[PDB]
């Protein structure tokens, strides 16, 4: 019949070609389509929630809810030194990389697109503040002073009765991608929390309160090259 | 269940008190 | 295309973009064009491999496992039983729990390679498909393999792996990743996943009769499902599987430590 | 009319598992957990799967004669489940029947092994101890 | 927009510090549609009957309380005609208006997570063996544990909300908060959510409530100790298939 | 775009297909939230 020519790449396996093969159970009639509420068409579509972030992944904290909580407090000491400071680099910055932001990025190697940090204020009705949460490039070091911090991408929250901020992180880049692992050509900048003012309460509200972080793209955020995640590991068959 | 050890030990139950019957009752 | 970014000059007014409250349970719609003064960048990035279609269109093993070609006639090491499921390597399975409910076609694909130990030309395999509730075969020469009804492939070796389609086949109107309840309306028995996985077994043998020295052949199945609709993504598996049949887990931490709320990593020591 | 008579204990006090083998009326064969091994850790698998807390006894009856192949169990003196042969799976109407019949068919291929013992290991030392006693 | 009342039977809520309603994946309940029906019998809809505020037991929150959990609709067995129609019944079907309220004062402090997870299957402490029914339903609910626990029940550790995943990550499902210094109620509108038209409203627990604090609750000393967490749930555009003699359980 | 084969599952997959709805998760607020006004 046909004259045919058989081209490199026949007989084998590619995990990722998408050809028609014969289905095993021919005219099969499936289940007729039911309207689940929540259906997902994108993993970015997941990426874009927000999630609390465990800013305070200290050692010994990482298996209580200490992990999330900032803590902050009225005291006229340390007030010069950062609130929190951790590399703005999703993900495998620990304290990013395991968000829902994060664990849908791990599954790539590349990313690109704005980061935006809610933090909500988790303190008294009476309790008033002031935090400049800064972003840096990563052209310098990280910000070691106040000063440092606010010459870079920055935000004053003025803690009230709105109880969240955001602070977007904007895409400041060379390439249009970052790598998900980290490596110096691709690192993203720090982020770090200064107290703008200081935390101020009434003589019987509680003098130290708990801010709580949260994570997700923005509307420019994508993510591209397939990987498996670093985060699953099999040792052995399962039981 | 609970079973009454007959004593002639058989057709009891639990074991603590070896094999069964098809009443699945055991006796020593 | 993922959304451009719009030009934003001094702003000096009572919008506040950046104060939200994320107690509605509202995560907020703010872009860089509401905090920053920004440029205008059209932006040609495109979310296609993210899309739930390329996320699980990749072919993966969801079982391994070996048999012989000779042995004692009525020995079970001749032959290979699956009780198909995604739980038994880890994976798969993280990328599926992912959703609650999905609905997708299966891509099957096998991988049967032969191992040797110290002359078969080449061997011929049968995959059969047992269906919830069919024969099973009690030996490798079993009547059941004259499959009548049960779908079933034969693959001798050095040609492409065999691969089939197979089609949404749940009782449901979607696969569940999870079932929160038992199998039982007294709220015992089986509690779990395990309790709607009816899809059937997967019998795999020699077709040859026998050999002159033992042969075990392995067979790795690759599922990749397509067609995908999936429903109430969840978060990711954070701890280590320990069982194929259960959500049993150790107590895994939150994410790796650090030594102190701004113990930063630079370079610049 | 070989026979064996399986039992497992949740809570034994210093056997967890023991069987008796028999040809009719006369016992041959007495295995402890102590010193059907494959068996022996199928029972013991099977008091993880009844998330009670009272203690539990397991029975088998497996057996064959001259054939036909019983595979009765009890649970705590009350039959429970039994063994399809066509499907070749552990089958009840109690819910502590259908857990741990899972609890065994997670093992993947113990349901071929109980049914090549019943259709053709039993007969077969069934003949054999005829032909030899 | 604070202010917030909801009338569902016979039963009015009232809130005047509220955050926003959550309506779950942005879905408001409705009764089954005959081209998505598969029991073919007429199914009762008992509305105001049953589709009506429930209110669960009250949780105290405490200083040091990692948080609770309730599965419903099992949580809402023996509560009025609606435990009634889940006994009577083989199917049941409805959606949820689940408002928790915790009120305190300006000198207080704390924030919980209260969130409606689908199918928020749960495993054991003790990982090769299992645990009872009991060890899941409520009366009262269940709670997590700040450390992680042994035996034949569910490994509440909070960490990994019983469910083997990351507890902050839990807000990707139907969540709200209740900051003491922002609101004092959560409403979360969840429709029915399942992979079949309807189901046994016994063996299967559609969602699982959890009100986890994540930031723990705080105040100084004469500001008010007792600080309650009360759930007050109400089915909605709730259907039952099925009717048979009743359940004993 | 050319099926060789008579059932809907032995097909390629949808891979040009690319559509999403993040509201249903990140705004499932009864009443609507305008960004640049207060949340409440
Ligand atoms: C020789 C023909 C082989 C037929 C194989 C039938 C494949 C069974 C269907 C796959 C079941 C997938 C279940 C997914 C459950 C989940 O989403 O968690
Ligand atoms: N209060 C209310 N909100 C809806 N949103 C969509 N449908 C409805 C409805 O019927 N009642």
């Amino acid at each position: 019949g046909v004259p045919v020519l058989n081209t490199p790449g026949s007989n084998q396996f590619l995990t990722s070609d998408d050809y028609q093969s014969p289905s095993a159970m021919p005219q099969f009639d499936e289940t007729p389509e039911m309207h689940i509420p929540g259906e997902v068409r994108n993993l970015m579509e997941i990426a874009e929630v927000d999630s609390v972030v465990p800013v305070n992944n200290v050692t010994g904290k990482t298996k209580s809810m200490d992990a999330y909580q900032i803590p902050v407090g009225t005291g006229n000491t340390d007030k010069t030194k950062p609130i929190f400071s951790f590399q703005m680099d999703p993900g495998y910055s620990s304290v990013l990389k395991r968000t829902l932001l994060g664990e849908m990025l791990n599954y790539y190697a590349h990313w690109s697109g704005s980061v935006k940090l809610t933090f909500l204020f988790c303190g008294s009705a009476m309790a008033t503040g002031k935090l400049l949460i800064s972003y840096s490039p990563p052209g310098a070091s990280v910000p070691t002073s106040r000063k440092d911090a606010m010459l870079g991408t920055h935000i004053v929250w003025d803690i009230g009765l709105q109880s969240s901020c955001v602070l977007c992180v904007p895409w400041i880049s060379q390439s249009h991608y970052r790598m998900v692992q980290q490596d110096p050509y691709t690192s993203a900048g720090y982020i770090t929390c200064w107290y703008q003012t200081n935390i101020v309460v009434p003589p019987g509200a509680p003098t130290s309160c708990d801010v709580l972080c949260f994570a997700s793209a923005c509307n420019d955020f994508s993510v591209r090259l397939l990987r498996d995640t670093p985060f699953m590991a099999q040792p052995g068959k399962l039981q | 269940i609970q079973r009454t050890p007959k004593i002639q030990v058989s057709g009891f139950h639990p074991s603590d008190i070896l094999s069964f019957s098809k009443d699945w009752s055991f006796y020593l | 295309t993922v959304a451009n970014t719009q030009p934003s000059g001094p702003s000096n007014s009572t919008e506040i973009p950046a104060l939200t409250a994320v107690e509605t349970g509202h995560t907020s719609q703010v872009d860089p064009s509401d905090t920053i003064q920004t440029r205008h960048v059209v932006n040609f990035h495109s979310r296609s491999e993210s899309t739930i279609e390329n996320f699980m269109g990749r072919a993966a093993c969801v079982f391994m496992d070996q048999y012989k070609i000779n042995g004692e006639e009525t020995s079970t090491d001749r032959f290979a039983v699956w009780t198909i499921n995604i739980r038994e390597m880890a994976q798969l399975r993280r990328k599926c729990e992912m959703f609650t409910y999905m609905r997708f076609d299966i891509e099957m694909t096998m991988v049967i390679t032969s191992c040797q130990d110290q002359d078969m030309p080449v061997l011929t395999h049968q995959i059969m498909y047992v269906p919830p509730g069919g024969p099973i075969p009690a030996k490798v020469d079993g009547y059941e393999w004259q499959t009548s009804t049960n779908p079933s492939v034969f693959w001798t070796e050095g040609n492409a792996p065999p691969r089939i389609s197979i089609p949404f086949i749940s009782v449901g109107n979607a696969y569940s990743s999870f079932y929160d309840g038992w199998s039982h309306f007294t709220q015992d028995g089986t509690y779990g996943y395990t309790t709607l996985n009816a899809m059937g077994k997967l019998y795999i043998r020699h077709v040859n009769r026998s050999s002159p020295h033992q042969i075990t052949s392995t067979i790795r199945v690759y599922f990749k499902p397509k067609h995908i609709k999936a429903w109430v993504p969840r978060p990711p598996r954070l701890c280590p599987y320990i069982n194929k049949r259960d959500v049993n887990f150790v107590v895994t931490e939150i994410t790796d430590s650090r030594t102190s709320i701004t113990d930063t990593p630079h370079p610049e020591h | 009319s070989l026979l064996y008579h399986l039992t497992a204990v949740s809570s034994p006090a210093p056997p967890a598992f023991w069987v008796s083998g028999w040809l009719g009326p006369q016992q041959y064969l007495s295995y402890n957990s102590l010193r059907l091994r494959i068996k022996e850790k199928l029972f013991l698998e099977a008091f993880k799967a009844l998330g009670g807390k009272g203690p539990y006894t397991l029975q088998g009856l497996l057996g064959c004669e001259l054939s036909v192949p019983t595979a009765k169990f009890a649970l705590n003196g009350e039959e429970f489940m039994n063994f399809d042969l066509k499907q070749g799976t552990w089958g009840g109407d109690w819910p502590e029947a259908l857990a741990i019949s899972q609890r065994w068919q997670q093992q993947d291929k113990a349901a071929n092994k109980e049914l090549t013992f019943l259709l053709f290991s039993c007969p077969h030392r069934l003949r054999e101890h005829l032909e030899r006693g | 927009d604070r202010v917030r009342s909801m009338t569902l039977g016979n039963s009015t809520i009232t809130t005047q510090e509220s955050a926003n309603v959550v309506v779950g994946y942005g879905e408001w309940p409705s009764y089954l549609s005959d081209r998505e029906a598969t029991a073919e019998d007429q199914p009762t809809q008992p509305d105001v009957a049953t589709c009506r505020f429930y209110t669960l037991e009250s949780v105290q929150w405490e200083k040091t309380s990692p948080g609770w959990w309730w599965k419903f609709p099992e949580a809402l067995k023996n509560m009025g005609l609606f435990g009634q129609n889940m006994h009577y019944h083989y199917l049941g079907r409805a959606g949820y208006t689940i408002h928790v309220q915790c009120n305190a004062s300006k000198f207080h402090q704390g924030c919980l997570l209260v969130v409606c997870v689908p199918e928020a299957e749960m495993g054991c402490a003790d990982t090769d063996t299992t645990f009872p029914a009991t060890e899941l339903t409520t009366d009262t609910p269940h709670v997590f544990t700040s450390d992680s626990i042994t035996g034949k029940k569910v490994q509440a550790a909070v960490c990994n909300a019983g469910m083997g995943v990351g507890v902050g990550n839990l807000t990707i499902f139907p969540h709200q908060w209740i900051n003491l210094r922002t609101n004092n109620s959560a409403t979360i509108v969840i429709p029915y959510i399942n992979s079949v038209p309807m189901d046994n409203m016994f063996r299967h627990y559609n969602f699982t409530l959890m009100i986890i604090p994540f930031a723990p609750l705080n105040f100084t000393d004469g500001a008010t100790a007792y600080v309650p967490i009360t759930v007050t749930i109400a089915p909605m555009y709730a259907e039952y298939n099925g009717l048979r003699l009743a359940s004993t359980q | 775009n050319i099926n060789f084969y008579k059932d809907a599952a032995s097909s390629a997959s949808n891979r040009q297909d690319i559509q999403q709805d993040p509201g249903k998760f990140t705004d499932p607020v009864k009443d609507l939230m305008i960004k640049t006004l207060p949340a409440l």
